[PDB]
């Protein structure tokens, strides 16, 4: 789980003393640039077509 | 008194009473009092309506300036109990007179409506437009100053 | 005095600077908001004042020099972005 | 022709009650209106 | 008339349609020129009475 | 060039000031006629989807006939006053014009204006002026009137079920009307305005007095 | 679409060459509980006169519908098992008996989590008459699929509901369906070039 | 009148029942009948069951209804005011003051339960309107009902999508959410994508058939 | 104010250029002055014609200047006979900037038109700004206690043309004007021109501040007041709320752009289908 | 004189960086996308009809009937231009007018 968190696979933290993993609260995807990037790839492909 | 209802500030009911009630309700021999706030039943009802107008003006002013306010502070500024102030605010909100969301668990009143991205970006665009207009006007003023001192 | 990024004045700051009690601070802001001296809002829950505008005041020559330096940075940014747009869209520019 | 008019009048009676489907009561009222009244 | 693919001509004797039958209009048999042009034909006339 | 469809019309729609002051309450004792007109004119304009769902075919036109002075034109006035749709009031004798071709031209202009302003109601008072059953081919007047009537029939035939235009014709000599005007799709609703009955007489008397 | 058409023809059914009217009403109810929102299900199916009249002779289907509507989740799960065994033997619902039932389960879970900020795992298990482990596995599977807007605190066994905006759920479908259409366009152009 | 009574008894749409009661009232009033008031009562009652109480007063203000202004019209007008104010306490006060004219009329008495439920929903909405996070006990005190009943009704309303919110049992607090409307642009874009996929399928048929 | 926008027709520009050139053929001049005729539409001026008037001034002294007002009246009458709806709305001059005696000339012109407008028309082909700069005389009431004086308040100036005037301009600009550029390219070029104009305005402000700092010009105390407001108006684009709103808006527009591009690609594939089918049919019949 | 006449219709520098109202921009985007919905629904039918349609009707049958393809192209061009211009202007303004 530590390797997964470091690599960015999952956004979380590990409480070693407590012995569990707390997953980070999900961030609003549509309020970030990721939809813009996906739309960018798709738009460029459509214009290329 | 009319100026008190025109100024864009808070007015306190206790101060209003101690400064004008005798001149309005009982009046003076030099300046007789009208039957507007007389000792009759209609006078009492109009006095209660005057208090309602005072507290509603205070709520309007507090909505213009405050963005969030404590229910305790709202009650203190309205010369009302927490329950009375909350009931009056609820009546105003239901009638669509004033927008306010009451987080009663935390005792918080939010006068700030949720910000539509349209609204936020439109405020930004209006700021840009005003900035550009002011830049143009400053350039013209600079041209006048160059003319005067050349 | 505070820069535009840090124009959130705590109630304690105004109370200490104006030699007034904390519970009066709000009323003071009211006057400054009613007259038109300053613009903004009051977050009484957090005991803060979000000030967004000030009455423009007479500035010293050094303050004018600092303002001109701000204009220098602004001009640099505008020129850089203008050149970027001209270079990127050179083929389609009329 | 009278039977066809009865069908259309049954539809009209269904309309008068702002209904979508024509019912048997509508057909009987249409029969009464087309035959007896007219 | 529909099932046998025979042209259906309704002869009501109305003057409004006379211009289509013929500018003569002195005899009803002037309609036959049209009927022969659309044979097989069914000439239909309904007596209102 | 192509002109806008609402343009090039010698006949205009009824404006707000031209609306008659006659109310449905002003008319006394024509509940049957009022119901038939409403179900054939004003209801299909606002409830065409309901007519489609039930399976009823709304009547394209309405022929109001009866003895003179039995509330025909006044019911048309009340419909015009109490309608949310466009009203195009016209008289049959207006279509007959000296300029050959102007009659059919203004007939199709009326229908085009109604189509462009759907929902709309076309009212043609005294329909006998262009809808008689006898035509003399050697007289210019009868030839022009035959052209006008043929254009009217074509315009009513060219209205599919989608176009929300209702046509109203009024006459007191329907015996002289051409039967081709009463064919399905042109005038499928012949509403009679008979002489008042005793109950009708008392309703009219009360309403007027 | 099946629910829409069945509800449109629930009072005009005459296609007895396809199915009996009782079977038609059972199919209508089955598709309605999976395709209709709660207000639509109440207005059209729960308060439907014809459907109720038919359900008077079908106690099992009425139990299945009203257990979901009245939030009798254990009764709903038992009726869902019975309904599943019914779908498995129907040539129309056989390919989807695995799908339909799963969706129904999700609906039930979603319903139980719609009005509450958080629910203990034990409460969910008691409401559905199943074990806590079963609820844990089912909820984890359906959350991982993105069908349930909640997260499980297994340390305290508390399911906390989320309220994701409709914008994200529209954007994901936009990406998926636009990618499907884009693949169709690409393969069509591939056909065209040669 | 009998048609309207049967129409309302079958809890069908109340617009047709109101129309039948309107024709019955006109017929009874034209002949000056003592029953014209009764058909008037139900005429207003339908307007209450149609969630449009504001019309009832207007109906009383008409010339034909000015002749019948009495205890029955007052009872229906006051229950219309109770519905208009979304007040359940006003409903109970109306049912007490005009018990003879409301609770003893069988037609009105049959629908009194549904009227009470509708006014319960309306008053709950009015009470929770000014709040974004409010204790359930406060809502119960304002509504003058049991906390368990209030919680059950609020949960059912949330399940019925009558308002947007959640119920925190652990703290016993109703949280009201200012949900945003769905984006019509995204819905239209999705259906446009579907229709254009159909267009691409048609182009597929044209291409494979003609090459 | 009494003037909201001044529309200067291309005929006015050509007349001003011709007047400047014909006077400057003498080889000794600085600027030329003429009278502007137009109509009034709401609060928008419609300067549409002009005529030259004799004018001269001293290079050193600003109080010495002659303007032939009798010539002004006579040519006003002559033009009014031709077009009665065109009235004196102000004047113009071709000096690159304002002059200290411009207020006196505007006072002279105000008799013929009380709300006279001075349109400085720069004959030199400035690359960015419009050749016209409109001003109107106002009484500036200072708050420092200084006595009220007459100043020139700037007015937004635009170049607009009549239908026939636009036809003539397009005939004259037939070769030079390139209309093949698409609308999108035109808007992007507009953005580039806006960036250039903003840079020029900011550089003018910076130059004025530089002169003020070194004492070449006194502190106006009014331009500084405006500049404080300008710098306050600069929005903070680093705020979390603004960034989230900007991202959401950009994605909302990008999904629309994606849908439009997808539809465009499908339509282009349909066009390719039609082209290939037509080619195959043409080669099959031949 | 040619340069002087070139200033006709020359837009001011202010409106080059001016951003359109985002409420009206979103309403326009939604309206045009809702239009392309019906346009594509008709475009499918147009493709099927032109599959089985004689070459004499390629233009005669297009007279008096709207062309879904042409309106679709026009809507696509309009939305591409509007949204791209708005996005580019907003991105330029986020750099030019900055508080830092
Ligand atoms: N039901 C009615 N109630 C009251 N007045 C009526 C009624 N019917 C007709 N009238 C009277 O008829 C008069 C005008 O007659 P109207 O134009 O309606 O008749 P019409 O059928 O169009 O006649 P015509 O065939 O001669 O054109 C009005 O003054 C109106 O008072
Ligand atoms: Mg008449």
């Amino acid at each position: 789980v530590a390797k997964a968190i470091r690599d960015g696979v999952i956004e979380a933290s590990i409480n070693h003393e407590k012995g569990y993993v707390q997953s980070k609260e999900m961030i609003d995807i549509y309020s970030t640039r990721e939809p813009q990037l996906a739309f960018h790839q798709r738009i460029s492909f459509c214009l290329d077509i | 008194l009319l100026k008190l209802f025109t100024t864009m500030e808070l007015m306190r009911w206790s101060t209003l009473v101690e400064d004008y009630g005798m001149e309005l309700r009982k009046g003076s021999l030099e300046s007789p009092a009208t039957d507007v706030f007389g000792s009759t039943e209609e006078g009492e009802k109009r006095w209660k309506d005057l208090k309602n107008r005072v507290v509603e003006h205070n709520i309007r002013i507090m909505a213009k300036y405050y963005t969030r306010i404590t229910m305790k502070r709202m009650a203190q500024l309205l010369d009302l109990s927490v329950d009375e102030s909350e009931a009056f605010l609820s009546n105003l909100v239901v009638n669509k007179t004033i927008f306010a969301k009451v987080d009663r668990l935390a005792g918080i009143i939010n006068f700030q409506r949720p910000k539509d991205p349209n609204n936020l970006l439109n405020d930004w665009s209006q700021k840009l437009n005003s900035l550009m207009s002011l830049v143009n006007k400053t350039t013209h003023l600079i041209a006048k100053e160059e003319m005067i001192h050349n | 005095t505070r820069p535009a990024n840090h124009r959130q004045l705590t109630f304690e700051e105004i109370a200490k600077s104006a030699k007034i009690t904390v519970n009066e601070v709000e009323l003071l802001v009211m006057k400054a908001l009613s007259v038109g001296l300053v613009k903004g809002s009051i977050d009484e829950v957090d005991k803060r004042v979000h000030m967004t505008w000030v009455q423009p005041r007479v500035l010293d020559l050094q303050q004018i020099k600092g303002m001109k330096d701000r204009l220098e940075f602004w001009c640099t940014d505008v020129k850089s972005m203008e050149m970027l747009v001209e270079h990127q869209a050179h083929d389609i520019l009329t | 022709a009278e039977v066809k008019g009865v069908c259309t009048e049954a539809g009209m009676y269904a309309l008068r009650e702002r209904r979508v489907h024509v019912t048997q009561e509508d057909f009987e009222m249409a029969v009464a209106k087309v035959m007896q009244k007219d | 008339a529909h099932h046998t693919d025979c042209t259906f001509i309704r002869v009501s004797g109305s003057e409004l349609v006379q211009k289509f039958i013929g500018e003569g209009a002195r005899m009803v048999r002037e309609l036959f020129v049209m009927a022969r042009e659309h044979a097989p034909s069914i000439i239909f006339m309904d007596e209102i009475d | 060039d192509v002109l806008p469809p609402e343009a090039d019309s010698s006949i205009m729609m009824l404006t707000s000031d031209q609306k008659p002051d006659v109310m449905y309450a002003d008319i006394g004792g024509m509940d049957i006629q009022k119901q038939e007109v409403r179900e054939a004119v004003e209801l299909p304009l606002t409830h065409f989807e309901l007519y489609k769902q039930i399976g009823i075919d709304p009547p394209r036109g309405v022929l109001m006939y009866g003895p003179p002075g039995c509330g025909k034109t006044m019911l048309a006035k009340a419909v015009a006053h109490h309608t949310t749709a466009a009203f195009i009031r016209v008289v049959g004798s207006e279509f007959v014009q000296k300029y050959l071709g102007e009659g059919p031209r203004m007939v199709r202009d009326v229908f085009r204006l109604a189509k462009e302003n759907a929902p709309a109601i076309i009212f043609i008072d005294e329909i006998d002026a262009i809808a008689t059953k006898r035509f003399d081919a050697q007289t210019g007047a009868d030839r022009e009137v035959q052209r006008i009537l043929l254009e009217l029939l074509n315009q009513m035939d060219g209205f599919d079920q989608n176009v929300n235009v209702k046509v109203i014709m009024a006459t007191n000599r329907a015996d002289t009307l051409d039967p081709a005007l009463l064919r399905p799709g042109r005038l499928d609703r012949k509403i009679e305005f008979p002489l008042p009955d005793r109950r009708q007489k008392r309703l009219i008397f009360s309403t007027i007095t | 679409q099946a629910a829409e058409l069945f509800l449109d023809t629930v009072s005009t059914f005459t296609s007895y060459e396809l199915m009996d009217y009782k079977t038609f009403v059972t199919y209508t109810v089955y598709v309605s509980m999976i395709a209709l929102e709660r207000p639509d299900l109440r207005e059209k199916v729960i308060k439907g006169a014809e459907i109720l009249e038919v359900l008077h002779s079908l106690p099992a289907v009425r139990q299945y519908l009203f257990s979901l509507y009245e939030c009798r989740y254990s009764v709903f799960f038992q009726s869902l098992a019975v309904v599943e065994q019914e779908m498995k033997k129907d040539w129309l619902f056989a390919p989807h008996y695995r799908y339909y039932v799963r969706e129904m389960r999700i609906h039930a879970y979603s319903q139980l989590l719609e009005s509450y900020r958080s629910l203990t795992l034990g409460y969910m298990a008691e409401a559905f008459g199943v074990g806590v482990e079963f609820i844990d596995q089912e909820l984890s599977r359906f959350i991982a699929a993105g069908r349930l807007h909640c997260k499980i605190d297994k340390v305290n066994e508390i399911v906390e509901t989320n309220r994701p905006d409709s914008k994200n759920w529209q954007y994901q479908e936009t990406i998926k369906k636009g990618d499907l259409l884009l693949n169709r366009v690409q393969k069509l152009s591939r056909v065209i070039n040669m | 009148m009998q048609s309207g009574i049967i129409h309302a008894a079958e809890e069908k749409d109340w617009k047709t029942a109101y129309s039948y009661f309107y024709e019955a009232f006109e017929g009874y009033d034209s002949i000056d009948s003592p029953k014209a008031i009764t058909s008037l009562k139900y005429m207003l009652l339908c307007k209450i069951m149609l969630n449009t109480p504001e019309d009832v007063q207007a109906l009383v203000s008409g010339k034909l209804a000015l002749r019948y202004a009495g205890r029955q019209t007052e009872a229906l007008k006051c229950v219309a005011q109770a519905s208009k104010n979304r007040s359940l306490a006003d409903f109970e006060k109306a049912l007490t003051d005009y018990r003879a004219e409301l609770r003893d009329d069988p037609i009105i008495s049959t629908h009194l339960a549904k009227l009470y439920d509708n006014l319960l929903e309306q008053n709950l909405i009015r009470v929770i309107e000014p709040f974004s996070r409010v204790q359930i006990e406060h809502i119960s005190s304002l509504i003058k009902l049991s906390k368990a009943d209030v919680e059950r009704k609020l949960s059912q309303m949330i399940l019925d999508k009558k308002f947007h919110g959640i119920l925190d049992q652990g703290e016993g607090v109703l949280i009201i959410f200012d949900e945003p409307p769905v984006d019509k642009t995204y819905e239209a874009a999705l259906e446009t994508i579907q229709n254009m996929s159909k267009v691409v399928d048609s182009l597929y048929n044209k291409a494979k058939k003609l090459t | 104010l009494a003037v909201q926008k001044v529309v200067v027709h291309p005929l006015v520009l050509l007349s001003v250029v011709d007047h400047f050139n014909r006077i400057g053929k003498v080889g000794n001049q600085k600027r030329v002055v003429g009278v502007l005729l137009g109509s009034w539409q709401k609060k928008v001026l419609d300067v549409s014609n002009s005529f030259a008037v004799p004018f001269d001034e001293d290079d050193k002294d600003d109080s010495v200047w002659f303007l032939d007002h009798d010539y002004l009246e006579n040519m006003y009458g002559m033009f009014k006979k031709v077009n009665a709806r065109e009235r004196i709305v102000g004047w113009y001059h071709t000096g690159p900037k304002l002059h200290k005696n411009d207020i006196a000339i505007n006072e002279l012109m105000k008799r013929y038109c009380p709300n006279s407008v001075l349109v400085i028309i720069d004959v030199k082909p400035k690359d960015l700004g419009l050749p016209t700069e409109a001003y109107i005389s106002v009484e500036e009431v200072h708050d420092d206690g200084t006595p009220t004086s007459k100043t020139f308040e700037h007015v937004t100036s635009e170049i607009g043309a009549e239908e026939a005037e636009e036809v003539g301009v397009e005939h004259l600009l037939r070769d030079i004007k390139d209309t093949t550029v698409g609308t999108l390219s035109q808007r992007i070029t507009n953005q580039v021109h806006g960036l250039k104009g903003l840079n020029s305005k900011l550089l003018d402000i910076r130059s004025y501040l530089e002169k003020v700092a070194t004492g070449k010009l006194p502190i106006n105390h009014q331009i500084i007041y405006q500049l404080q407001d300008v710098f306050n108006l600069l929005p903070d684009v680093s705020l979390q709320e603004f960034v989230k709103a900007f991202y959401l808006k950009t994605n909302d527009q990008m999904v629309v752009v994606y849908l439009a591009s997808l539809i465009r690609s499908v339509v282009a594939l349909h066009n390719l289908i039609n082209n290939k089918i037509a080619n195959r049919d043409a080669e099959k019949k031949e | 004189e040619q340069k002087m006449l070139l200033n006709l219709h020359k837009k001011s520098w202010m409106e080059g960086l001016t951003l359109q109202d985002y409420s009206e921009h979103c309403k326009h985007n939604e309206s045009v996308v809702k239009e392309m919905l019906e346009l594509a629904k008709n475009y499918n039918k147009a493709v099927e009809e032109e599959d089985k349609m004689t070459p004499e009707q390629l233009a005669i049958k297009n007279v008096g009937k709207q062309d879904p393809k042409r309106h679709l192209e026009e809507h696509v061009d309009v939305l591409m231009t509007s949204n791209i211009v708005q996005c580019l202007a907003a991105m330029l303004d986020t750099v030019v007018f900055k508080l830092i």
